[PDB]
């Protein structure tokens, strides 16, 4: 059981740049390594075998190198078709094992998130549930932090967080944060706050509503 | 032209078994060994094993022994993997792949994958909740409206805004498990002057429960 | 784990039996003949099978995964195919030597030639495997190419088996004291004859008696001698009768050598039969797998592989049961 390690799971690169993806074998796999590509649609493609040998039908932008336990894939210039997840696999001994995977993102200008907050619908309150929702739209990089505050105090349990993949149009990210409470707990507090820290701002971005000023 | 077409997605109750197929076209089937590989929700890959189609012989990853059963049908030139005693850890995508003869230990041609979901949840239509700007929430030039789709099963809900007319400023967020059922949300953005003067409606469509819910967003 | 020790016992039995055959022919001069030389070559082939190849096949039957290098598997599969092809071509050469001995009983250079041809052809047939043409996947060891399976079945099994069957058919095609007495009496009658009527009558009786023996050169020579007597050529008829005596003595010698060799011929025939019975299901299942797309389980493959390997141990038993000098040499070398 040779454990393969890919150093960075995510990796951002400007278009037409030199990209290098490292892959460390848990032991000397003696240059018995292959590189596969998986596109967003799940399709898997064989790119390299024997650590340096191009498969049929792959462009010369790709090149492999490495020895001992350290190996690397290299894209000379990054084209948009090359935005995918790259996996390294060792066949030095059975079982064949893979690396964790390294997914490519396009590097782009920083972008502050647009933050919107929404109280629970009446229809949900009649179910005894209460979801407060926070949309953080069109930001970059994807490194963002979201805290939920009820009457000034932070809440951890009952918070669901969903990110989108990088946008096809503006290469931004978006996320939704949902605070799910029972109606009983919801009606016992007043202020609901969605606080977002992002590199684009030194001050947190705060969006709040008071339950008693609603109709 | 080589092609490996796998069967449809599977929604199996835990404890049961399932049998995925992988039909090959474009080469001599009995020559190229057929590998089977797993990809968990965590995007990590695992070599389940391989089968020699000529002699029917198999070589397994010792981790999958007794969990997977590889078979072939030379007549239909089709590989099969059978997973028995299914648990939550078994729900993943399963790929078949062809042994690259030139490259030792490499698979050159893969299938499109087969999703397998182990769950003891019944088909449940979704609850569509409208998300309108807050109580005393001051709005700018743009206004973001939303729809929260809560408590459905199985996956593949489709959300559109104004029957598809609003597409530009739409964000659809992937669903997540919550209390054993799926939840997702969608957002759209329009100029403030256009809403609520020009209707905005979200349409959620759950084929599995044969259900569609249209919710028209209204202020307050 | 189960069959592990059992086939280890089979390997040991094969080795012992073939070493016994080799020694028995090596030291005892009653057995030192050309056909028995070919038999010893066959025994050496079976010994090489049991020693070099069968241990790794037992290893694969035990662990189920070939855990050694690709060149290792290629080399020993080459040895397997070469030794089996050598076995079947040695059987063919033995059939050819039996045909020669029975048909033309009228010398070791031919034996050396046939032995070398057998081994040269077997190595030629098995060469491609050591050159990396066997592209076996990881942790598996088979003949990984169906085309080479077909080629090996054609040149290594079907051609030698068909040729050997035809040669043994020719041998079975080859299948009277008062007649020889009558022939010799009329020969001496012609020898003491002094006219043409006596010679004509004696040659008539000789042709009548010679139908039972021939199929015929003797009958044609009697007819030629018979034309002489109508013309009254007594001296020429007597010379033809003297050459007729030569032909008759040659017939006696030939059918004596034939009666001597028939028993060893039958023993080798039953050896060939046992070989075909042992190795037939293997190729039957191979042809099924190829031209049927039959989903054949590997259990049948292993069972028929070992059914064919069992033949490597039954040849000493046949030599013991169907031969006298072989059993004597066995009992003597045992004590
Ligand atoms: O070539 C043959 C016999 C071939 C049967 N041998 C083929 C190869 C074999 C063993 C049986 C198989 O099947 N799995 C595994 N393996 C193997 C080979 C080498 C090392 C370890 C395992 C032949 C037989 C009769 C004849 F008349 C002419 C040729």
């Amino acid at each position: 059981d040779i454990v393969m390690t890919q150093t960075t799971s995510s990796l951002s690169a400007s278009l037409g740049d030199r990209v290098t993806i490292s892959c460390r074998a848990s032991q000397d796999i003696s240059n018995y390594l292959n590189w596969y590509q998986q596109k967003p649609d799940g399709t898997v493609k064989l790119l390299l075998y024997y650590t340096s040998r191009l498969h049929s039908g792959v462009p010369s932008r790709f090149s492999g190198s490495g020895s001992g336990t350290d190996y690397s894939l290299t894209i000379s210039n990054l084209e948009p078709e090359d935005i995918a997840t790259y996996y390294c696999q060792q066949y030095s001994k059975l079982p064949r094992t893979f690396g964790g995977g390294t997914k490519l993102e396009i590097k782009r200008a920083d972008a502050a998130p647009t933050v919107s907050i929404f109280p629970p619908s009446s229809e949900q309150l009649t179910s005894g549930g209460a979801s407060v929702v926070c949309f953080l739209n069109n930001f970059y990089p994807k490194d963002i932090n979201v805290k939920w505050k009820i009457d000034g105090s932070e809440r951890q349990n009952g918070v669901l967080n969903s990110w989108t993949d990088q946008d096809s149009k503006d290469s931004t990210y978006s996320m939704s944060s949902t605070l799910t409470l029972t109606k009983d707990e919801y009606e016992r507090h007043n202020s609901y706050t969605c606080e977002a820290t992002h590199k684009t701002s030194t001050s947190p971005i705060v969006k709040s509503f008071n339950r008693n000023e609603c109709n | 032209e080589v092609q490996l077409q796998q069967s449809g997605a599977e929604l199996v109750k835990p404890g049961a078994s399932v049998k995925i197929s992988c039909k090959a076209s474009g080469y001599s089937f009995t020559g190229y060994n057929m590998n089977w590989v797993k990809q968990s929700r965590g995007k990590s890959l695992e070599w389940i094993g391989y089968i020699n189609p000529f002699y029917g012989t198999t070589n397994y990853n010792q981790r999958f022994k007794g969990k997977a059963t590889l078979t072939v049908d030379k007549s239909s030139s089709t590989a099969y993997i059978q997973l028995n005693s299914l648990t939550s850890e078994d729900s993943a995508v399963y790929y078949c792949a062809r042994r690259y003869l030139t490259g030792t230990g490499a698979m050159d041609y893969w299938g499109q994958g087969t999703s397998v979901t182990v769950s003891s949840a019944k088909t449940t239509p979704p609850s569509v909740y409208p998300l309108a700007p807050g109580c005393g929430d001051t709005t700018g030039s743009s206004v973001t409206l939303g729809c929260l789709v809560k408590g459905y099963f199985p996956e593949s809900v489709t959300v559109t805004w104004n029957s598809g007319s609003l597409s530009s400023s739409v964000h659809t967020f992937p669903a997540l498990l919550q209390s054993g059922l799926y939840t997702m949300s969608s957002s759209v953005t329009v100029p403030s002057s256009t809403w609520p003067s020009q209707t905005v409606t979200c349409s959620v469509a759950h084929p599995a429960s044969s259900t569609t819910v249209d919710k028209k967003l209204e202020p307050s | 784990n189960y069959y592990a020790t059992l086939l280890t016992l089979l390997i040991a039995v094969i080795v012992f039996g073939n070493v016994l055959v080799c020694m028995a022919v090596s030291r005892e001069k009653a057995l030192q003949t050309t056909t028995n030389y070919l038999i010893v070559s066959l025994a050496v082939a079976d010994l090489l099978v049991a020693t070099l190849v069968m241990p790794w096949v037992v290893y694969l039957e035990v662990v189920g995964e070939w855990k050694f290098s690709r060149i290792h598997c290629d080399i020993f599969v080459t040895l397997d195919v070469m030794m089996c092809t050598a076995k079947i071509w040695n059987l063919c050469a033995i059939s050819i030597d039996r045909y020669t001995a029975v048909a033309m009983p009228m010398s070791k250079r031919r034996v050396t030639v046939m032995i070398s041809i057998v081994w040269v052809l077997s190595f030629t047939i098995s060469c491609p495997l050591l050159f990396g043409l066997n592209n076996a996947d990881q942790n598996e060891c088979i003949i990984a190419n169906p085309a080479f399976v077909v080629y090996s079945s054609i040149v290594s099994f079907y051609v030698p088996f068909i040729v050997t069957l035809l040669v043994y058919i020719k041998i079975y095609i080859v299948l009277l004291e008062d007649n020889w007495e009558t022939l010799n009496d009329n020969l001496k009658v012609i020898e003491k004859a002094d006219n043409a009527a006596q010679v004509k009558d004696a040659l008539t009786k000789m042709r009548a008696a010679a139908l039972d023996a021939g199929s015929d050169i003797l009958v044609g020579q009697i007819d030629d001698a018979l034309k002489l007597a109508n013309e009254g050529k007594v001296k020429e008829a007597q010379a033809a009768a003297e050459q007729l005596k030569t032909t008759i003595n040659a017939y006696i010698q030939k059918y004596g050598s034939q009666q001597k060799e028939k028993k060893a011929t039958q023993m080798l025939a039953i050896v060939l039969g046992v070989f075909i019975i042992c190795w037939l299901p293997f190729f039957i299942t191979h042809i099924l797998n190829i031209h049927c797309d039959c989903n054949i389980p590997p259990v049948l493959y292993s069972a028929f592989t070992w059914l064919g390997y069992v033949n490597s141990a039954v040849n000493p038993i046949i030599y013991t049961t169907f031969n006298i000098e072989f059993r004597k040499a066995f009992l003597k070398i045992l004590h």
